[PDB]
């Protein structure tokens, strides 16, 4: 009583349920560096101009 | 500053859309109400300078200089008038714009409060004063004595440049102001050895000092007049200011790196005056007189005491205003001769008597006659190097003679004696020139009476 697979059966993809758990770090990767912090905060104008030698602006 | 510098800078359209027979008016015209204008420089404070902005002040030191240079440029208009009478009109709008320009980089550059500004500007003049004596320069040395001049200075004052992005980023400012507030003092190393001489060698060569002054007795022969007048009244003295500026911040390494230069001018001052007493030519002798007053100059200047100060300054103001008035009197010998050689031209007090009367005041007005103000800056010199050491008056002695044994000379050969049987065309003396002479002297005898005005920002 067993039944042929028909084209396109086998290669399906399918579910599993099993007990074992997922593994959280199969990589086993350690802890990334932290990035540099953000810029925030409203924009204001440059102090004194350019200050590049006698440049008022 | 701008009430001096935007009237400068609309002279351009001034002398551009004049008619081609009244360019000459309307420029002497309008530069004499700037000269009139210039007067209002004078409000001084005991304690402060006149701070106009960020960008400009002007204290005692650059009032002077500032008077000088706008009441030179109508002279230089008036001087610079015959010997391009036929010249075509754009070349004679070109000539003069680059006079203009001369003037508007000189009286910027005599009030800037940072020194890149100075730097700047005091570079910029290079140009049209090169751009005049190679153009309307006459013989064929004018190129030569061009590059001569361009690259002395130039060579001389890049490290300058170095040295001032360096105090710029050390100090943190190139304010005078501030740096005359946050002045802190140089130890002794190699590093500031360097510094001092970086600092100093641009200055060295524009002052000019002996053995750096080969430049002068070309450029100052091969350029037309009023190339002469601004190179024997103007440069030289921004040399002594920048260097007056500068000076401030070398302390106190100063009091033996000073030591090798001040030599280099306390015999220079005699060598070329001994030059001056076997010169063929009176356009060298008179840049070589100008050498050894700059160069005594110099020694005021390195010897930083107050009186050397004050000296330097009413010495620079009426060298000006002399070697002006000699250039003025040797190029109208020179127009009427057409040679420049001094021999050739003898007697010319029987010809041209109030020419001569201008050549007795302007000769006696250069070896320092009581109690004019070139007597004044040499007296207070010499004191201070009096002070400074004792022997150094022999070098002041002998030098006061041989100036005398030069300035009489010229006196002599130029206008006593038999005068020449071929020469014959001395015209007798226009209204231009009798004009332009007693502009130039007059101011420096009316200077005599009032000198306290002059005597620099520490009177």
């Amino acid at each position: 009583g067993w039944v042929r697979p028909d084209l396109g059966e086998l290669s399906k993809v399918t579910k599993v349920k099993t007990d074992r758990p997922l593994p959280e770090n199969p990589y086993h990767s350690r802890a990334r560096p932290e990035p540099n912090p953000e810029v925030e905060g409203d924009l204001k104008p440059a102090r004194h101009g350019s200050r590049l030698f006698f440049w008022t602006m | 500053m701008l009430k001096y510098i935007i009237p400068t800078m609309m002279l351009m359209p001034l002398t551009w859309l004049s008619k081609n027979s009244m360019i000459w008016i309307n420029t002497t015209l309008h530069s004499l109400l700037i000269s009139l204008t210039s007067l209002l420089l004078l409000n001084q404070f005991g304690d402060n300078s006149l701070n106009f902005s960020l960008t400009f002040f002007s204290d005692s030191l650059s009032t002077p200089l500032l008077i000088l240079t706008m009441w030179l440029l109508p002279l230089m208009l008036m001087a610079s008038q015959h010997h391009l009478s036929k010249e075509n009109l754009a070349r004679k709008k070109l000539f003069i714009s680059m006079l203009i320009l001369l003037q508007l980089f000189l009286i910027m550059t005599f009030t800037a409060t940072e020194l890149i500004f100075f730097y700047i500007m005091f570079e910029a003049t290079l140009v049209p004063t090169l751009i005049i004596i190679t153009r309307w320069g006459n013989q064929t040395e004018r190129l030569n004595a061009g590059l001569y001049f361009l690259f002395y200075t130039l060579a001389g004052s890049l490290p300058l440049l170095v040295a001032l992005i360096y105090i710029q980023n050390t100090m943190g400012s190139l304010n005078f102001l501030i740096l005359q507030y946050w002045v802190q003092p140089m130890p002794n190393s190699w590093s500031n050895t360097f510094m001092w001489l970086a600092c100093m060698m641009a200055f060295m060569v524009k002052m000019p000092l002996y053995g750096l002054h080969l430049w002068l007795p070309k450029a100052h022969v091969e350029a037309p007049i009023a190339g002469s007048m601004v190179l024997a009244a103007i440069l030289l003295k921004l040399g002594g200011y920048g260097m007056m500026r500068i000076t401030l911040l070398l302390n106190p390494i100063t009091d033996f790196m000073a030591y090798p230069f001040i030599m280099l001018s306390l015999w220079g001052m005699i060598m070329t005056s001994s030059i001056c007493l076997r010169q063929t030519d009176l356009k060298s002798l008179i840049a070589y007189s100008s050498v050894s007053h700059m160069a005594l100059v110099i020694v005021a200047i390195l010897i930083q005491t107050p009186w050397s100060y004050m000296g330097a300054t009413a010495l620079m103001i009426a060298h000006g205003l002399t070697s002006s008035m000699l250039f003025c009197l040797a190029n109208s010998n020179y127009e009427r001769v057409h040679s420049r050689t001094m021999i050739l031209a003898r007697g010319l007090q029987t010809l041209l008597p109030l020419m001569a009367a201008w050549w007795l005041l302007a000769s006696l007005t250069n070896l320092a006659l009581p109690p004019s103000i070139n007597l004044i800056g040499e007296l207070f010199v010499v004191m201070s190097t009096f002070s400074w050491s004792n022997i150094t008056i022999i070098l002041m002695g002998l030098n006061m003679v041989i100036t005398a044994l030069y300035s009489l000379y010229m006196l002599i050969t130029t206008q006593r004696g038999k005068h020449t049987h071929h020469i014959n065309n001395i015209l007798p003396s226009f209204t231009r020139e009798n004009a332009l002479m007693s502009l130039h002297m007059l101011p420096l005898l009316l200077l005599s009476l009032n000198p306290k005005i002059i005597l620099g920002p520490l009177y």
